[PDB]
Formats: structure tokens, C-alpha cells, sequence
């Protein structure tokens, strides 16, 4: 009774037709909705918020005041009473306008279910808003996934796992830096890192498991090596191998490569 | 007891919770109740961060003991449970908030015996980075006694990382403006390729904590005047793989001087690290 009744004005004192046809149109929707039509549910409490502000804006006050949320009480009776998703109504319209002392009171006495808080939470403002996610709590800077990265197991996984996700490689060499990093191991981060990107996908087939479970060894820079070479691609590891593992043969096995078939002297 | 509390059809179409004997004058005085609170509180609320908190914190216990906004706020917090429901569990989100507007004013104030916690609604007017940043640099307080007491409340504003976004530099790593930036600096070099050859025919003392905690994120901290030059030069000698990639990086975009003596202050040194990752790559 309460619904249809406040449904009367945003659509009376704002549409014009015969009293009737409405009545019959909204004794036709609410049979539908006592099917438990969820859509139509959804529609009508959507009807009831919008027609709900038009009615506070009537009265002439202040849109988020006290008697505001004294009459808004019956957008979450509504809600709650026919079992549909606590609607997100007047947390947001004191959201973006930086009152805090509502985003809690009201918040509470309704019980606003942890989840919608604090993913509402991201509307107010650069200041009140970092004391407030870290309130209740319970990257992209390297000053700061460097900084964060004293906390994993030791390091030797974090730093990897972040930096072969978005194609980085300033990351990798200082991966290989800390106290547990298998230096044979970075190299396959570097090189499958510092490519273009059809090249760095091709060569992932020879993986089997996920990103974060995939412990590299001295075979998958095998199909690494070969996939890089065929396709001509070879300034790339002729560069690799000097930062990482030394003058050590390979080095020149690979340096023959760019003085034949590429540079011809 | 509305004829009652105002001093048939009427009423049994309203709308409170159910029409038994108490619950009607129930609700009216909780919401009276609660309305009359929130209404002083409001407007006791609406009434130098630091420097506020300092002199708040520079009274009598007795007087502070009656802080109004303090004085409220036990009612209200009491309110909202009498007038809730019951048997269901209502998280305490006024609590959750009075806590971190509590216990952070404890420990800037008390790393600035005991401490007389005055309207602690004071310091919600910057933002948590700027306060510790403040203390921090301003003060003359020393990096660590703070990253040790932010430790014993369960807090994590991060003593390192407000100290590195305030006096080092703006290091940025994404990942969708590089592959857009290759396919632009092919076109930009080619345009300025074929043009030219067709013609054919103090100085900070947080290094302590700095060095302290994770060296790395003191090296690349010190990549970002003599003397930090100076100390860049040892933290980078205990480094051997890393001045490969540092030179290697150096030789085709400017070349005297030293290996590090020259990076670390300029914007050939900002560039070099990440590679076409930077919005001011390009120029």
C-alpha cells in the first residue's frame, strides 16, 4: 500500500493521463510483481527511488538531511521486504558530497552489508578518503612494487610474477639482485619480457601450468632460444647474455651470428 | 498513545514496524532521540592540523574528559544500538571509524607519560600521507621511533613509502603505453629518417631508514647532491649486475665524468630506467 501509494506523484503530477489507465497499468504490474518478477520488481522499486526524490525535493529542504532519511526509511523496507539487493539509494548522494557523518550513521542503521561501503567508498575525495579506506580496512610505481616486495616468500617469485604480467624489464635485473635468485632462471623473464608481443605469446607454449606456478629451469630457455632465433630476432639474446651469465662460450657461439648472416664481413 | 504522543483509518494504514503495545512509542523517541543527538553533534562537529592537536592536547584532564564532541559521542553510539535490531549482527562501523580517528591522533601525538586525546575529529581535515610527511620532515622527528610505533596498532601507512613520494621522484610503470608508443616512435624516427638521408646527393637524513630497510629501494631512492652521489656510488659498487643494465642504457642516448655522477639528478635518468614506459619518452 505504502509502494503504490508514494508511486502517485512522479507519475501523476508529472505524466498526463486519465487516473484510470494508470490505475489499471499499475494494478497490472503489481499482479506481476506478485509472480516475483525480479525485473519488474526491479523497475517498480527504480520507479519508487525516482518518484521517492521527486517527493523530497517537494517538501523544500535539504536533499540529505535528517527527515530526508526519515522518509527515505521506506526505500530500504521495500527492499528488504520483498528479498532484492539492498539498492545503493542515498549513501551515494552523500557520497559525492563529502559528509561522512551520514556515510556512517546511515551507513549503520540499516545494516549496509560490508561489501557495498566499501566499493561505494571510491566517490568522495582525494582528502577523506585515504583515512577512510585504511579506516576500516579489516601497484604502478617501482618505488612502491620494490617496496611492497619485502613480504613474499623471500622475493624471488613476487617481483617475477608482477613483472611478467605487464611487459616490463627494468623489473627482472633487479630481481636477479636480491639475496635468493637463480641467476639462470631471470634470464627467461628477461628475454620473454623484452619482446614484441606475438613473439613473447608463441613462445609461451611450451609452458603447462599457470604464471604463478611455473618455476623456470635450464629447459625453457631451450624452446626460448630456438623460438627467438627462427623468425630472425637475435639482437635481443646477443644482449641478454651480457648482463646476465658472462663471456662464457655461448656468448661467442651467438657473436658469430651477427658478424655472419646479418652484418657479412 | 499517538493522541498521547501528539500532545483509525487514520493509523492502520502507516507504516511502523508492527501495531503492538510498545513498539510504536518505542520508535517515535528513538528517532526523536536520535535526531536531537545528530543535530548537536552536526553542529559541534562543524566547529594547523598539529598545531591543533597540540594545543587541544594542552589542558586540564578534567576539561578534557567533558569534550562535547566526545561528550555526544557515547550517546550516539549508544543510540544506534538501542534503536537497531536484534539478533543479528550489526557490524560497528561507528566504532571501526572512531578507532582510526582515535588511535592514529594517539600515536602522532605521543611520538611527537600519556596524552590527553582532545576532539579527535581534527585531523580528518588532510590526508594521511601529508600528516606523516609533516611530521616526518618538519619536526625534526627521527625516521624510526614512528615506523615503530605505527607498528604496535595494526596500521600500514607505510613509514617507507610517505617518505619516497614526497622528496624522490615520480617513477610510473605502465603497460598499455608502450605497445601504442612503439607503432608512434617507428613513424617519428622514420619521418626523421628519410628527411635527412635523402640527402644523399639539508639533503635528507632518512637515508638511515632508507638504507636500513630493503637496499634496493634505496638505490633506485638515490636515482631520483655530491653526497648523494657519493652514496650512490657505494650502494651501487655492492651491485655488480645491475651497472650492466645502467650502461648499457647510457652509451646511446648522451655518450667523461662517472657512471653514476652523471645520471642521478637529471632527466637522462628518468628515461633510461624503464624503457619506452614513460609519458615523457619521446621527446
Amino acid at each position: 500500500m505504502k509502494v503504490a501509494n508514494i508511486i502517485l506523484s512522479y507519475k501523476c503530477r508529472n505524466e498526463d493521463a486519465q487516473y484510470s489507465f494508470i490505475r489499471e497499468s499499475v494494478a497490472e504490474k503489481l499482479s506481476k510483481l506478485a509472480d516475483g518478477e525480479k525485473t519488474t520488481t526491479e523497475e517498480l522499486l527504480v520507479l519508487l527511488e525516482e518518484g521517492t526524490w521527486n517527493s523530497i525535493q517537494q517538501q523544500e529542504i535539504k536533499r540529505l538531511s535528517s527527515e530526508s532519511s526519515s522518509q527515505w526509511a521506506l526505500v530500504v523496507q521495500f527492499c528488504r521486504l520483498h528479498n532484492m539487493k539492498l539498492s545503493i539509494s542515498y549513501l551515494r548522494e552523500c557520497a559525492k558530497a563529502n559528509d561522512w557523518l551520514q556515510f556512517i550513521i546511515h551507513s549503520q542503521l540499516h545494516n549496509y552489508h560490508p561489501a557495498e561501503v566499501k566499493s561505494l567508498i571510491q566517490y568522495f575525495s582525494p582528502v577523506i578518503q585515504d583515512h577512510l579506506r585504511l579506516a576500516f580496512e579489516n601497484m604502478t610505481d617501482l618505488f612502491e612494487i620494490l617496496l611492497q616486495c619485502s613480504e613474499e616468500p623471500d622475493s624471488w617469485h613476487w617481483l617475477l610474477v608482477e613483472a611478467v604480467k605487464q611487459q616490463a624489464p627494468i623489473l627482472s635485473v633487479l630481481a636477479s639482485c636480491l639475496q635468493g635468485a637463480s641467476a639462470i632462471s631471470c634470464l627467461c623473464v628477461w628475454i620473454i619480457t623484452s619482446v614484441e608481443d606475438n613473439v613473447a605469446t608463441e613462445a609461451m607454449g611450451h609452458i603447462q601450468d599457470s604464471t604463478e606456478d611455473h618455476t623456470w629451469n635450464l629447459e625453457d630457455l631451450s624452446v626460448i632460444w630456438r623460438t627467438l632465433l627462427t623468425r630472425q630476432k637475435s639482437k635481443t639474446l646477443i644482449r641478454g647474455f651480457q648482463l646476465f651469465f658472462k663471456d662464457s662460450p655461448l656468448l661467442l657461439v651467438m657473436e658469430m651470428y651477427e658478424l655472419c648472416m646479418f652484418f657479412r664481413n | 498513545y499517538l493522541l498521547m504522543s501528539a500532545s483509525i483509518t487514520e493509523l492502520l494504514q502507516m507504516c511502523w514496524p508492527s501495531l503492538s503495545e510498545d513498539c510504536v512509542a518505542s520508535h517515535t523517541t528513538l528517532s526523536q532521540q536520535l535526531d536531537q543527538v545528530l543535530q548537536s553533534l552536526r553542529e559541534a562537529l562543524e566547529l594547523p592540523p598539529l598545531s591543533s592537536l597540540v594545543e587541544q592536547a594542552a589542558q586540564k584532564a578534567p576539561e578534557a574528559e567533558a569534550h562535547p564532541v566526545q561528550i555526544q559521542t557515547q550517546l550516539l553510539q549508544k543510540n544506534l544500538g538501542k534503536q537497531t535490531p536484534s539478533g543479528s549482527r550489526q557490524m560497528d562501523y561507528l566504532g571501526t571509524f572512531f578507532s582510526y580517528c582515535s588511535t592514529l591522533a594517539a600515536v602522532l601525538l605521543q611520538s611527537l607519560v600519556e596524552v590527553k586525546v582532545g576532539n579527535p575529529f581534527v585531523l580528518l581535515q588532510q590526508s594521511s600521507s601529508q600528516l606523516v610527511s609533516h611530521l616526518l620532515f618538519e619536526r625534526q622527528v627521527p625516521p624510526e621511533r614512528l615506523a615503530a610505533l605505527l607498528a604496535q596498532e595494526n596500521l600500514s601507512l607505510s613509514v617507507p613509502q610517505v617518505i619516497v613520494s614526497c622528496c624522490c621522484e615520480p617513477l610510473a610503470l605502465c603497460s598499455s603505453r608502450q605497445s601504442q608508443q612503439t607503432s608512434s616512435l617507428l613513424t617519428r624516427l622514420g619521418t626523421l629518417a628519410q628527411l635527412h638521408a635523402s640527402h644523399c646527393l639539508l639533503t635528507s637524513s632518512a637515508l638511515a631508514f632508507l638504507k636500513s630497510r630493503s637496499k634496493l629501494l634505496a638505490t633506485v631512492a638515490c636515482l631520483g647532491a655530491e653526497q648523494v652521489a657519493r652514496e650512490c656510488e657505494r650502494l651501487l659498487e655492492q651491485f655488480p649486475l645491475f651497472e650492466a643494465f645502467l650502461l648499457a642504457a647510457w652509451e646511446p642516448l648522451r655518450g667523461g665524468q662517472s657512471l653514476a655522477v652523471n645520471l642521478c639528478g637529471w632527466a637522462s635518468l628518468s628515461t633510461v630506467l624503464l624503457g619506452l614506459h614513460s609519458p615523457i619518452a619521446l621527446d
